[PDB]
């Protein structure tokens, strides 16, 4: 922990809270219903908000390009809402379960590092293999480092981190968007975007 | 938080969410499987 | 390191992995007691033997007779061929038969080494072993009886244990026995499993 | 029969009460539009009834004089769904309740202020130790032969 007593807030002019010393990647100071007061309930949610991140990173990739990339005739991803029912070799069902163990399993990793830092880092059958990461969240190995771009020395990777949160808070909204335009329109996103564009002053959400 | 977390477990409040829950299992089940007067599975 | 089922959790103070087969699984708290657990360790290995012998004569007999060797019936069936006596006759000779060799067993498993010796016979006894894995005649290869060997045999017997919940689930919602469930499936895998079963 | 009753598949009066109850379903569907809400609705349930008259017959259930499915708790193995195996199912499912209670009092009972961890759930202990009443029956046999589910002393 750096604690950046003068660090940029979120609402300028006013103290932040104690329990938030600007310690986390990207503190500004933004917790008015106090969620995090607790130092427990702080680290659990620190962990959640960069997994949402995380996850929400890779549904803004998944949703925007293939669209963004099939409004200009590239190839031929289906509406990304109601692509769940457009149907594939097997069910939903087996795909679902079959996942859900596979997906399960390394949440249960994940679960048993983040109660207990760093009693999970070797692997089960080749037990030389060793996780890399030291924080919880940043487990770092071969398999989620294999450049080691932000093995450095704690400073580049402060500013590395907080990169990470931003681009995920943005992701994670841009997501959520996505959907509420999808259920509030019947258009795409790519769709939304060029028609606000091409008309901003009256195609916006104020136009039902 | 800590306090909200405890006050959400009072008994009063804590019994309410449990016979919420309790209600909502019953009646999905009954949703499911209506008109039961025996088990007629084995 | 007594083996983990789970790698984040800590093992129970009662497991201290003296006992073979220990991986510090107990969730529910079932043996926190002493004698809990010395009746429980007897009641695992019996059962599981028995499993062990009850799946092997249940599946390995399903594809010798699947390979055209022998025809035997499904063992969801095979009680409904009739033998050469009745078979409430042979229900009450296997009745008596158990009665006396599951008594022997449990007042050695009440007061170890007080049934080690023959009754009719007063020479022939059993040499002093410990309660769940009874040697001398028991064993006539005379194996080591080894702390590995031992959890390997615990180890399979809780194989065989899964197996056999598996083998009567899937006979109740399949309708058939596991070799044919084992062929069909891995005919066409992505379309046969549970989700097109149920 | 059994008590001189007769299998509502084969009865008449059961199926006399099937044909009114549907019956009068069928005229509250009437003087509405023949596809609007309430007329779907009356549908559905009408369909809903039909299923709950099959299903009743379909279970092999004893109807009496006035057709109405009378419920037998001898004994009798012909019978045993009707309230022996949901007997058995209660019994389970009371005794885990009652069990995971006895247990949450022996843990709570060793502080100085047990009383405010009654008035206020430790819900972390609660929900480490509602998952022991699946085994509650073994759990409890062990401990009335071990002698401890009864306090002696008292
Ligand atoms: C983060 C993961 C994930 C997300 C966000 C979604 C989101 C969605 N999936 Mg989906 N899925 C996801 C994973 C998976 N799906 C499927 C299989 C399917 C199928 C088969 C279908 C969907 C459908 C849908 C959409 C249904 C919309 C609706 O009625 O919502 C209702 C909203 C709620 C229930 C949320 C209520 C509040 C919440 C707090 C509870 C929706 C946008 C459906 C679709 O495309 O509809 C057009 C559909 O038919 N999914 C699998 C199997 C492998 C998944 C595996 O991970
Ligand atoms: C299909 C065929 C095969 C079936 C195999 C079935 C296996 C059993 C079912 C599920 C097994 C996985 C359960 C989820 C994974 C993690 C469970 C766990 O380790 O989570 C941790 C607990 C730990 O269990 C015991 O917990 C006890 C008490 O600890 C704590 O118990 C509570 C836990 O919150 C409180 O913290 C309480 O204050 C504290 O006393 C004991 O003292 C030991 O610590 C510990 O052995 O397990 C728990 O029961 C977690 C709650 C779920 C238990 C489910 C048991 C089976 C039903
Ligand atoms: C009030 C008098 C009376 C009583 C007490 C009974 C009792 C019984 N009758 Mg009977 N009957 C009666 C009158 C009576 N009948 C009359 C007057 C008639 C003429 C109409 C009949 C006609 C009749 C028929 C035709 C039949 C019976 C049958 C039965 C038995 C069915 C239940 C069973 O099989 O055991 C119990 C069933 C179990 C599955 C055991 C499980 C219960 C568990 C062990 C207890 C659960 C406790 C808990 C969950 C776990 C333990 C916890 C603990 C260790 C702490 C039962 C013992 C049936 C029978 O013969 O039995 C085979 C049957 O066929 N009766
Ligand atoms: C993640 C950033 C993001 C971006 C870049 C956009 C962009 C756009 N949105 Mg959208 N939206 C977002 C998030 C975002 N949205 C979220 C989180 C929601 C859920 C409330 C919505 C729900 C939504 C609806 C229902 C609609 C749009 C629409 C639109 C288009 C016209 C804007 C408008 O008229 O409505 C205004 C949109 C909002 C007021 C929501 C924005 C609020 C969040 C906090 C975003 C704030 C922007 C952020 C601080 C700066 C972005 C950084 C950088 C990319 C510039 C436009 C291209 C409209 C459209 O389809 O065009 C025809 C429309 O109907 N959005
Ligand atoms: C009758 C079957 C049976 C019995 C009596 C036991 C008994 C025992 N096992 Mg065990 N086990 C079994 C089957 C059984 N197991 C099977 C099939 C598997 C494969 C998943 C395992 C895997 C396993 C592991 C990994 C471990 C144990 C362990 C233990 C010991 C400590 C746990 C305990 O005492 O809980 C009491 C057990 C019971 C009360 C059995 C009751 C069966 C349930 C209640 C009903 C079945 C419900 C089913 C889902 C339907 C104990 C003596 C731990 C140990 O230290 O080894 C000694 C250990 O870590 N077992
Ligand atoms: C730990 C919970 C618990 C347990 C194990 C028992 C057990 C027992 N009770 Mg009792 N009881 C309880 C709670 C409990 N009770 C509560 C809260 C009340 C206040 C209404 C009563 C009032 C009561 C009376 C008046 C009588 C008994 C009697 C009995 C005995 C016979 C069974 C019976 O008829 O019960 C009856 C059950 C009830 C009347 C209501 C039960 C209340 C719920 C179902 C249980 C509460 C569970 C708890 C809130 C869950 C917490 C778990 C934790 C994880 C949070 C039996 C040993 C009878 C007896 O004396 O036997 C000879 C008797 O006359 N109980
Ligand atoms: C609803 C969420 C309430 C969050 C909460 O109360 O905790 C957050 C805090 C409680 O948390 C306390 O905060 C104090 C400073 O405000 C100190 O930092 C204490 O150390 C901290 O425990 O309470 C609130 O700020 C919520 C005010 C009311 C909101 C409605
Ligand atoms: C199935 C339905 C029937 C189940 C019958 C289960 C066995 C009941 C008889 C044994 C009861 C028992 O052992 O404990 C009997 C319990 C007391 O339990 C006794 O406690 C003692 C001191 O701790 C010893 O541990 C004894 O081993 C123990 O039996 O009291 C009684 O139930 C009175 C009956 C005579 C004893
Ligand atoms: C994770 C997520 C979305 C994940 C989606 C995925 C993976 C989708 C994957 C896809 O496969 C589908 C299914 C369909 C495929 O065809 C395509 C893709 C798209 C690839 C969104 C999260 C979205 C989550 C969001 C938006 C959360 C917002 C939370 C906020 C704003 C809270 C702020 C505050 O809490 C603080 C911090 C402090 C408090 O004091 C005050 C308040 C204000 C409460
Ligand atoms: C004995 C047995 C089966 C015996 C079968 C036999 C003899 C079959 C015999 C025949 O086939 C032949 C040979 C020939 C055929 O023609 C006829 C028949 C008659 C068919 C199965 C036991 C099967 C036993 C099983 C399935 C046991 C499961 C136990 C489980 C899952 C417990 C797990 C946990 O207990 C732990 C370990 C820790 C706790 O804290 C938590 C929980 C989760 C409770
Ligand atoms: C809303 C809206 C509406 C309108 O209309 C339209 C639009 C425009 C579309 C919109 C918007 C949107 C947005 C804003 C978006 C954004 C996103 C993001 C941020 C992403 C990121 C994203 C990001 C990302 C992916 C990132 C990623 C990363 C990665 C992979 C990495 C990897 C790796 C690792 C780990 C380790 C090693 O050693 C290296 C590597 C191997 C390399």
């Amino acid at each position: 922990t750096v604690a950046e007593p003068d660090r940029p807030l979120w609402f300028p002019g006013s103290t932040p809270p104690p329990w938030l010393d600007g310690s986390l990647p990207g503190d500004f100071g933004f917790d008015p219903l106090g969620l995090g007061s607790d130092p427990e309930s702080l680290r659990w949610n620190v962990q959640a908000e960069l997994v949402h991140s995380r996850w929400a990173m890779l549904g803004a990739a998944g949703i925007f390009i293939p669209e963004f990339l099939t409004k200009l005739g590239i190839l031929n991803t289906p509406s990304w809402y109601t692509a769940g029912e457009q149907e594939y070799f097997t069910d939903t069902t087996t795909l679902f379960i079959v996942e859900l163990v596979f997906i399960g399993w390394a949440e249960g990793r994940r679960w048993a590092d983040i109660l207990n830092p760093g009693c999970v880092n070797t692997d089960p059958i080749f037990p030389n293999n060793k996780l890399t990461g030291t924080d919880v969240g940043y487990p770092g190995g071969l398999w989620f480092d294999p450049l080691g771009w932000g093995s450095a020395s704690p400073q580049k990777l402060k500013e590395l981190r907080t990169k990470e949160i931003k681009n995920g808070r943005l992701a994670m909204l841009a997501v959520m968007g996505a959907w509420f335009q999808h259920i509030y329109t019947g258009t795409g996103p790519i769709d939304n975007l060029f028609a606000h564009l091409a008309d901003p002053g009256h195609a916006t959400i104020f136009a039902a | 938080m800590r306090d909200l977390k405890t006050y959400l477990s009072v008994a009063p409040v804590a019994s309410t969410l449990w016979f919420a829950a309790l209600a909502g299992l019953l009646i999905e089940i009954n949703r499911f499987f209506p008109d039961a007067l025996t088990f007629p599975f084995f | 390191k007594k083996g983990e089922w789970l790698p984040g959790l800590a093992s129970p103070g009662y497991l201290t992995g003296s006992l073979p087969g220990d991986n510090g699984f107990d969730p529910l708290g079932l043996a926190e007691d002493p004698e809990n657990l010395k009746w429980f360790v007897q009641a695992e290995l019996v059962n599981g033997r028995w499993a062990m012998l009850g799946v092997a004569g249940m599946l390995l007999p399903e594809v010798f007779t699947s390979i055209g060797i022998i025809n035997v019936p499904k063992w969801y069936d095979a009680g409904k061929e009739e033998y050469f006596a009745s078979s409430s006759t042979l229900f009450v000779i296997e009745f008596i038969l158990f009665h006396y060799v599951e008594i022997r067993r449990w007042q050695d498993i009440k007061n170890p080494g007080s049934v080690n010796q023959d009754p009719i016979f007063k020479q022939y006894s059993l040499p002093a072993g410990e309660v769940g894995y009874p040697g001398g005649i028991f064993n006539p290869l005379n194996f080591a009886p080894t702390l590995e060997a031992k959890e390997k045999e615990i180890a399979n017997g809780r194989l065989a244990m899964l197996a056999f919940l598996g083998f009567i689930i899937q006979h109740n919602v399949t309708g058939k026995g596991p070799f044919d469930n084992l062929l069909q499936h891995i005919s066409d895998p992505w379309h046969n499993t549970i989700v097109q079963t149920l | 029969d059994i008590a001189g009753l007769t299998p509502c598949k084969d009865s008449k009066q059961f199926a006399k009460r099937e044909k009114q109850s549907i019956k009068k379903l069928e005229s509250s569907l009437k003087l509405y539009a023949p596809d609007s809400a309430p007329a779907l609705a009356i549908n559905a349930t009408i369909e809903k009834t039909k299923r709950r008259f099959d299903n009743y017959g379909k279970q092999g259930l004893l109807c009496g004089a006035d057709g109405l499915p009378h419920l037998i708790v001898s004994g009798d193995q012909r019978h045993w769904g009707e309230f022996i195996t949901p007997g058995i199912l209660f019994l389970y499912i009371a005794g885990w309740i009652g069990w995971v209670g006895r247990s949450y009092l022996i843990a709570i009972r060793d502080d100085k202020k047990p009383t405010q961890k009654e008035i206020i759930i430790d819900v972390p202990l609660a929900t480490g130790l509602v998952f022991r009443g699946f085994s509650w029956p073994i759990a409890a046999y062990r401990e009335l032969l071990n002698g401890e589910l009864v306090a002696k002393d008292v």
